[PDB]
């Protein structure tokens, strides 16, 4: 079995275009983009643990990562999401 | 082998790159810049096959030898 | 499941789980991988748009690299975040000189 | 079939000429009319000019200011800056105008006056505010 | 007391800078260019160093914040750490 976010992408599509659809290499790029980004972030969360004498990674970390790999808006967008979610998380 | 790439083939990818008048010594000169590109992205994709110990180079290979390379590539695998 | 409780599409739990199984640090937070899943959502959700829309242009519903290389180059973010990334059947923008056009 | 040099020769004139009996002193008589009318128009716009350049007598001479001819110093200070500010304010970009404003300054030290002092004084924003005007 | 200053000067350090890299001749609008290309150099290192600092929850920026941003920013640089 090998694992993949490829439901999820299906789902987040049909949430903001009801009436599209993916190919299987468009897919899989998104696969991709997906793991890539996880990498990115989680390696600079790491380096910012170990930077600051941390052994776990914790909200700032992931927070920090995202304000250095994303340029400006994506970033600034990213922070209201992830803390919204976080939130709403935190409540129930 | 290496002559297997020239005549139509060096002059579309020079239109999908917007060249308009394509001189002589291009087609050679862009043997030799994909022969070197080749040589350092198989070298490196050789490397992770002979530490993995297999005969057959996988399509993760490619992609980890371009990853290293700083030729980041969707499509083929995670 | 801990997505529910959050909001989001991606799967919470399989994020906590691959932030463990990755050797990144000692221990991994509580919140972290909601707030990594969240980033990840919205960052699939900013291309699937720009991607939908490139879509209706070609006149096409199914979204193919096509779409995702030019949702990705007409975004000035997007660009830069991708900057180092090549999307396979992607191609390029459609772009000619100035002075290689006719006069 | 060539026209001859300066010569207008059309089938519409000939035919206009020959319609009937009359038609050559019709169309000669409504040329003279003509003639006439252009000839008293030149008459009363000739008077209407005649007024006109009455009106003009003595020009703008009791209107004129000596030249304040006065050379380009080398200093920025505090009395120039500020005239230079309110001058950007009304101008804008007009190098010429500040500089006549100001007096002591060239055109190529204004230019300068602006990349030189544009963080400073906030150029941009008094640009953007002539714009509003 | 007059006062009335500036800052970004560097007029005749774009000319020093040149002579180190080679460059004979000198265009009158380079210097404002170079200045231009400055700024935005320092302004992406000094972000990712602010981030650091902020991360870290001091207000004291210091060598190494720019260091590993620096290194962030593909330019590695020995001496300091």
């Amino acid at each position: 079995r090998k694992e993949s976010y490829a439901i999820y992408v299906y789902k987040v599509l049909k949430q903001v275009h009801p009436d599209t659809g993916i190919s299987s290499k468009a897919m899989s790029i998104m696969n991709s983009f997906v793991n890539d980004v996880f990498e990115r972030i989680a390696g600079e969360a790491s380096r910012l643990a170990h930077y600051n004498k941390r052994s776990t990674i914790t909200s700032r970390e992931i927070q920090t990562a995202v304000r250095l790999l994303l340029p400006g808006e994506l970033a600034k967008h990213a922070v209201s999401e992830g803390t919204k979610a976080v939130t709403k998380y935190t409540s129930a | 082998n290496i002559q297997g790439i020239t005549k139509p083939a060096i002059r579309r990818l020079a239109r999908r790159g917007g060249v308009k008048r394509i001189s002589g010594l291009i087609y050679e000169e862009t043997r030799g810049v994909l022969k070197v590109f080749l040589e350092n992205v198989i070298r490196d994709a050789v490397t992770y096959t002979e530490h993995a110990k297999r005969k057959t180079v996988t399509a993760m290979d490619v992609v980890y030898a371009l990853k290293r390379q700083g030729r980041t590539l969707y499509g083929f695998g995670g | 499941t801990r997505s529910s409780r959050a909001g989001l599409q991606f799967p919470v739990g399989r994020v906590h789980r691959l932030l463990r199984k990755g050797n990144y640090a000692e221990r991994v937070g509580a919140g972290a991988p909601v707030y990594l899943a969240a980033v990840l959502e919205y960052l699939t959700a900013e291309i699937l748009e720009l991607a939908g829309n490139a879509a209706r242009d070609n006149k096409k519903t199914r979204i193919i690299p096509r779409h995702l290389q030019l949702a990705v180059r007409n975004d000035e973010e997007l660009n830069k975040l991708l900057g180092r990334v090549t999307i396979a059947q992607g191609g390029v923008l459609p772009n000619i000189q100035s002075v290689l056009l006719p006069k | 079939r060539k026209p001859p040099k300066g010569m207008f020769l059309s089938q519409e004139d000939v035919e206009a000429v020959s319609a009937n009996a009359t038609a050559a002193t019709t169309v000669l008589r409504q040329l003279d009319m003509e003639l006439v009318s252009v000839k008293r128009q030149i008459q009363n716009i000739k008077q209407t000019n005649s007024a006109l350049k009455e009106k003009l007598d003595g020009g703008i001479e009791p209107y004129r200011l000596p030249e304040v001819i006065q050379k380009c110093n080398a200093r920025w200070t505090t009395e120039e800056q500020l005239l230079a500010v309110q001058a950007i304010r009304k101008y804008g970009r007009d190098f010429q105008a500040i500089s006549d404003v100001i007096g002591n300054k060239s055109v190529v030290q204004v230019k300068n006056f602006f990349v030189n002092y544009r963080r400073r004084f906030n150029i941009d924003e008094v640009l953007q505010e002539w714009e509003a005007e």
